[PDB]
RNA sequence: ACUAAUCGAACCAUCUAGUAGCUGGUUCCCUCCGAAGUUUCCCUCAGGAUAGCUGGCGCUCUCGCAGACCCGAGCCACGCA
RNA sequence: CUACGCCGCGACGAGUAGGAGGGCCGCUGCGGUGAGCCUUGAAGCCUAGGGCGCGGGCCCGGGUGGAGCCGCCGCAGGUGC
RNA sequence: CCCACUGUCCCUACCUACUAUCCAGCGAAACCACAGCCAAGGGAACGGGCUUGGCGGAAUCAGCGGGGAAAGAAGACCCUG
RNA sequence: CACCCACUAAUAGGGAACGUGAGCUGGGUUUAGACCGUCGUGAGACAGGUUAGUUUUACCCUACUGAUGAUGUGUUGUUGC
RNA sequence: GAGAGGCGGCCGCCCCCUCGCCCGUCACGCACCGCACGUUCGUGGGGAACCUGGCGCUAAACCAUUCGUAGACGACCUGCU
């Protein structure tokens, strides 16, 4: 498969990957910006305390609607959440990239998330029905979510 | 010029000092103007008030918070008539906005400096002896200015300790010119050569 | 077209912006204009609002048709413990206005006062002012000290000095202190500056700034009650009862021009918790205070003349939300802004008093010490035990304990 | 009123790509020329025919062409405005 | 001196509706022609690459792609948004 | 019209349930030349853009009904065919 | 609009898309039902009377109301102008 | 010297040169062979990083918890050997 931005050295360096995962693209893309360049240990905790909403998840570009926090003043900003689904799959996504990371040999202790990447899946179609006898569409919005990790320390 | 200019205020026409000052701050030009409340309006007091009473009343409707902003400071008054001059919409007229500093009184930064004076917008030149006339710091007191007496107190501060400096400077001169009373026979052969070329008459 | 009938607008515009103060002790924004003919004194006070009650006086007003008759007024009691003085802030007069010259603090500031500095003083290490009270003591600091009072007395105008509460002394869960700037007024800045530095760190009562039956002016920010519509913040009219969308509104918000809407139309938001000053309000008391001479004296708090009963201004069970009132304490006339235990500024009135409503000498006949946690109908212990007798709690008590 | 969510004449298919002086649209470049809203007639007045204004294709002629270089050697084109 | 070529001199240059000319502008297919191009890489697509033309557009470098394509002389359109 | 009765009103207040609010999960639609602060001017005679001035400080939350001559329908009134 | 009662210091006149319907109401006007008078042969008509008659959408931008925040003084806090 | 002092002045000790100012004597310096951005403020401002000596310092903010003088959510008032 082709990843893009590949890692500068690719013996350093593990990858993992998921398709048409079904978790919100808005949700998972603020989520995945929140732990990029973090060390991997440091995402595991800050992805746990996500789901005991103990730390949020500053939501910078889709925040239409999104409520204030006072977790958000850690980040540089007002309107943070606490999306449960995109942290649980990113931790299993963190949980196979750090396996991945054991079979190529080089220790999970200085991994450091240097890449991650959400994109939009095809969407799913589903129907509502409105009031007067018509039908619009209830489609999911699933993502692509590729990561590299490497060695720094 | 590339030094700083510096313009004392007192007995110049507002809008014909401005109209030099806006000029000059175009050419890329630094200009301090001071005492802004010594500027002079043609046009006896009352008329010169109800002009600025008429501005008063400029407000937006909607949100006055938004609307016109009107600065009772005479240095403020001064700034926004150079303002009215600019270009101030665009970065070149910000850029020469920014050359440009305004002051009631004469801070300690330009009060040790000697000020300059432009003719063009002088009071006693460029109107008749028999017109009427109001001055800035009058009329900005009268509509809502805050400071017209403590500036009045360290004006008069100002002006003793430069009286002492003058006297100091009056008892340098005269012994110069003693001096060179007491080192005639020595300085006349450099003094023959200056008077040939019209310098020392 | 002109609306059909004049009717005022409702609401003041001139408190506008109708927004949750910035602040929660109230500032004073203007303090009495000093003239140096007067002797030095203070200019304001920090209270704290206790309750209310009401009195029973004596009116001396001529001409009206309660003279020489019996009236009752509702009071405010606000206790005020003695303020410490810890710092001196001179300011010079510029042309654009006071700026703070120089500010000089004392030695041995506070733990109470000190936790103003912190937002956090359970994981501070407490290092606020150490180097600084170092310099009181050394020859170099102590003679940069003198330098900065010499100054002070030479180019400053009016200088003002930092007082806190004392926090300990209320019985309020709060102990960080209450620091504020309050005005030196009557004299030469020479004199008030000799005055305001023999009293560092000494302790100024509340019988020193104010008076007996003086009208001063209450700073604080009343109740905050929340985001709310246009009936209730602006009172305007409710409309009829047929109205699709809702009556608690302002049907028109303005005409088609100046398409927009203006500033002066009522609109929905945040009420209450403003900071706002109400000037003329009467001191009918400046309390005692529980002291020790030999027992515990508590009878000259709310003991009249006329009364002669060994009672505290506290009523029957305790002032309601707020605690047990042991300081000094100054008896205002009527409602003052501000929920219980909510910290107030006390100013010297602006004005001159000179109407017969001012300068009026007040004699309480009368203070109410019923229970104000419901419908209280005793005004002490001793009287409530003297009616009823004794009850079967006391029977039993008697039995186990002989 | 109702006659399958359709009724002052249901629905389905065809005649049917019904007709429309009326509305909307009408697809590459450069060069040259370049308007009319006026006349007369029409159940003509939101349209046409007709003359006028426009462009294109020409045709019939006129002044002559000049001296290889250089060098004019009363009279000066049909006709038009 | 591709006489459908080349050269000289003088004046001129707005443009809707509209008319006309030129197009070595462009698309598709047929007849001829290029002893044309191409798995040592066609069409198509992508490109902070180099240019040509007033313009319609065109040529060339690099990448991707994996089997067909183009110039010139004529012919014919379901030919340009 | 009268009696009685009452929050229809004077003159509004408080309380309760469900919402709205914030969160986990899920997740549309209308509409959209570009967009979105104003005063005056002129202009298809009522500008968001143009002229002249006032000025202009990221990203947002809950409301709101002044504007967008807001959206919804090729005006059903009137006239023409 | 008018008129009258009564109080009052006075009960002045007007504009803002004859201000103000995604603010309300729907009494009036101004669809379809119906009655009367007049006109008309009739269908039907009447700035004649009368009665019953669906009032839709804001979550967008701005405006406004409140609420976090943002730029700068190294960070941060207190007191302040 | 406080108006925005962001500056200026006066002494005492020590070490240096009798030089630097004018008119003259005396020769020398890359004299780079006609040529531009030369000359200064300036050791300029701003950001990281390395080496080098001395003097020094050892803290807060936010979240989480709590309070309810506050409150839609943020924010705010608070407490925590
Ligand atoms: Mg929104
Ligand atoms: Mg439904
Ligand atoms: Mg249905
Ligand atoms: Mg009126
Ligand atoms: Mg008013
Ligand atoms: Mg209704
Ligand atoms: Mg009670
Ligand atoms: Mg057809
Ligand atoms: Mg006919
Ligand atoms: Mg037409
Ligand atoms: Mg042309
Ligand atoms: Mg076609
Ligand atoms: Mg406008
Ligand atoms: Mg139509
Ligand atoms: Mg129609
Ligand atoms: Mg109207
Ligand atoms: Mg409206
Ligand atoms: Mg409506
Ligand atoms: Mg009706
Ligand atoms: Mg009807
Ligand atoms: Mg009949
Ligand atoms: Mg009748
Ligand atoms: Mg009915
Ligand atoms: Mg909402």
């Amino acid at each position: 498969v082709r990843y893009s931005l590949d890692p500068e050295n690719p013996t350093k360096s593990c990858k993992s990957r998921g398709s048409n995962l079904r978790v919100h693209f808005k949700n998972t893309r603020e989520t995945a910006q929140a732990i990029k360049g973090m060390h991997i240990r440091k995402a595991t905790k800050y992805l746990k305390d996500v789901t005991l909403q103990k730390q949020c998840v500053p939501f910078r570009r889709y925040n239409g609607g999104v409520g204030r926090c006072a977790q958000a003043k850690q980040w540089g900003w007002t309107q943070g959440r606490w999306p449960k689904k995109s942290a649980e799959f990113l931790l299993h996504m963190l949980k196979n990239a750090e396996s991945n990371a054991e079979l190529k040999g080089l220790d999970v202790d200085s991994l450091v998330i240097e890449h991650i990447q959400v994109n939009k899946a095809p969407k799913m179609r589903r129907r509502t029905y409105r009031a007067h006898g018509r039908i619009n569409p209830y489609m999911s919005s699933p993502c692509h979510i590729e990561m590299i990790l490497t060695e720094k320390e | 010029e590339v030094q700083v200019l510096v313009l004392d205020g007192r007995g110049h026409l507002l809008g014909r000092l401005a109209a030099i000052v806006a000029k000059q701050v175009l050419l890329g030009r630094k200009v301090v103007v001071v005492r802004c409340e010594g500027i002079n309006i043609s046009g006896n007091f009352y008329r010169n008030k109800l002009k600025y009473l008429a501005f008063l009343r400029k407000r937006m409707n909607t949100n006055p918070s938004r609307g016109p902003y009107h600065f009772r400071a005479p240095s403020r008054i001064f700034w926004r008539t150079v303002r009215g001059m600019l270009p101030h919409k665009t970065k070149r007229g910000q850029a020469a906005l920014d050359r440009l500093k305004v002051f009631d009184g004469i801070p300690p930064p330009y009060d040790k400096k000697k000020r300059m004076v432009v003719p063009a917008a002088l009071k006693v030149v460029r109107l008749k002896p028999t017109r009427k006339f109001a001055y800035l710091g009058r009329l900005a007191h009268e509509v809502g200015w805050k400071y017209q007496a403590v500036t009045a107190t360290l004006e008069e501060k100002r002006k003793e300790k430069a009286k002492i400096h003058y006297r100091k400077k009056k008892q340098l001169m005269r012994l110069r010119k003693q001096a060179e009373k007491n080192v005639e026979k020595k300085i006349d052969k450099y003094t023959e050569v200056l008077k040939t070329h019209g310098l020392l008459v | 077209s002109h609306r059909k009938f004049s009717a005022p607008r409702h609401g003041s515009l001139g408190f506008l912006p109708r927004k949750r103060s910035s602040r929660h002790r109230g500032k004073v924004k203007s303090f009495p204009k000093d003239d140096p003919s007067k002797p030095v004194h203070l200019t304001a006070f920090l209270g704290y609002k206790a309750g209310m009650t009401h009195i029973v006086r004596e009116v001396d007003r001529p001409g009206s048709k309660v003279n020489k008759k019996e009236v009752v007024e509702a009071v405010t009691i606000v206790e005020t413990p003695p303020m410490v003085v810890v710092g001196i802030v001179g300011y010079v007069e510029t042309p654009r206005g006071l700026r703070t010259f120089k500010t000089v603090f004392a030695e041995h500031i506070s733990d109470e006062c000190k936790r103003r500095f912190y937002k956090n003083w359970h994981k501070s290490k407490k290092k606020a002012f150490t180097k600084y009270c170092k310099k009181w003591q050394d020859e170099d600091g102590k003679k940069q000290l003198e330098k900065d009072f010499s100054s002070m007395k030479k180019y400053c105008q009016v200088i003002r000095v930092i007082a806190h509460t004392q926090m300990r002394l209320l019985p309020l869960r709060q102990k960080k202190a209450h620091l504020m700037e309050i005005q030196v007024n009557g004299g030469t800045v020479a004199e008030k500056l000799d005055w305001a530095r023999e009293r560092l760190e000494q302790q100024v009562p509340v019988n020193q700034v104010f008076g007996q039956d003086e009208m001063i002016d209450v700073i604080g920010v009343t109740k905050g009650k929340g985001y709310k519509g246009v009936t209730s913040r602006w009172h305007t009219k409710k409309l009829p009862r047929k109205t699709h969308r809702g009556l608690r509104k302002v049907a028109c918000i303005g005409a088609w021009h100046p398409a927009r809407v203006a500033f002066s139309v009522a609109r929905a938001g945040q009420k209450g918790y403003h900071h706002r000053t109400e000037i003329n309000k009467k001191i009918y008391k400046i309390g005692q205070g529980y002291l020790i001479k030999d027992g515990k004296l508590i009878k000259n708090n709310a003991s009249t003349d006329y009364d002669l009963s060994d009672k505290s201004i506290n009523p029957l069970g305790g002032f309601v939300h707020y605690g047990e009132v042991t300081n000094d304490f100054v008896m205002l006339k009527g409602c003052v802004v501000g929920t219980k235990k909510r910290v107030l500024t006390l100013r010297k009135s602006l004005l001159v008093q000179t109407k017969r409503r001012a300068l009026e000498k007040i004699d309480l006949k009368f203070i109410d010490t019923t229970s104000k946690f419901g419908h209280g109908r005793f005004q002490t212990m001793e009287e409530k035990k003297a009616f009823m007798g004794p009850l079967k709690k006391d029977r039993i008590a008697k039995e186990e304990g002989a």
